[PDB]
């Protein structure tokens, strides 16, 4: 359902 | 422009016994190009999603550990390695991101989860995950 990959870039910190 | 190309392969065995909590981080060793410039770099997962909203995906990151400077730009591209040895499922970061000591770049959803669990795929053989970082860094 979902996609399997979501290529947006981000820098980890949690939401 | 001048551009210095490295990879790194980390394979985490035992996958499944990763902890069930959303927090849970794993590390990479630290690795580094060739160019003796006192950068090291590390990969970052969180097998159960960094947040709620992406708990059911893995997440991967490029952390830059240690760096003098006060930035570092650099081009990245994740894959991973499947069960014949080829890569599968890459993604890379298009442009440049601007690093700095203790930050990451990367991707939230890299993969979802129920997919790198369906044994179909031959991504977990013998329950081991490798993953595949090239970088590319401006000097």
């Amino acid at each position: 359902e979902k996609p399997l990959q979501v290529a947006a870039v981000d820098s980890s910190v949690p939401r | 422009a001048k551009v210095v190309k490295f990879s790194y392969m980390w394979t985490i065995n035992n996958f499944s016994f990763c902890r069930e909590e959303m927090g849970e981080v794993i590390k990479s060793s630290t690795f580094s190009s060739g160019a003796n410039d006192k950068l090291k770099w590390c990969l970052r997962v969180n097998p159960k999603g960094l947040d709620e909203e992406s708990k059911d995906y893995l997440s991967l990151y490029l952390l830059l550990v240690s760096c003098p400077k006060s930035e570092v730009r650099a081009k990245f591209k994740f894959s991973i390695l499947n069960a014949k040895g080829e890569e599968t499922k890459a993604m890379e970061s298009q442009r440049a991101y601007r690093f700095v000591q203790g930050k990451d770049w990367g991707f939230k959803k890299f993969i979802r989860r129920d997919f790198l669990l369906d044994e179909a795929n031959g991504l977990l053989p013998d329950d081991k995950l490798t993953l595949f970082c090239e970088v590319s860094v401006v000097q």
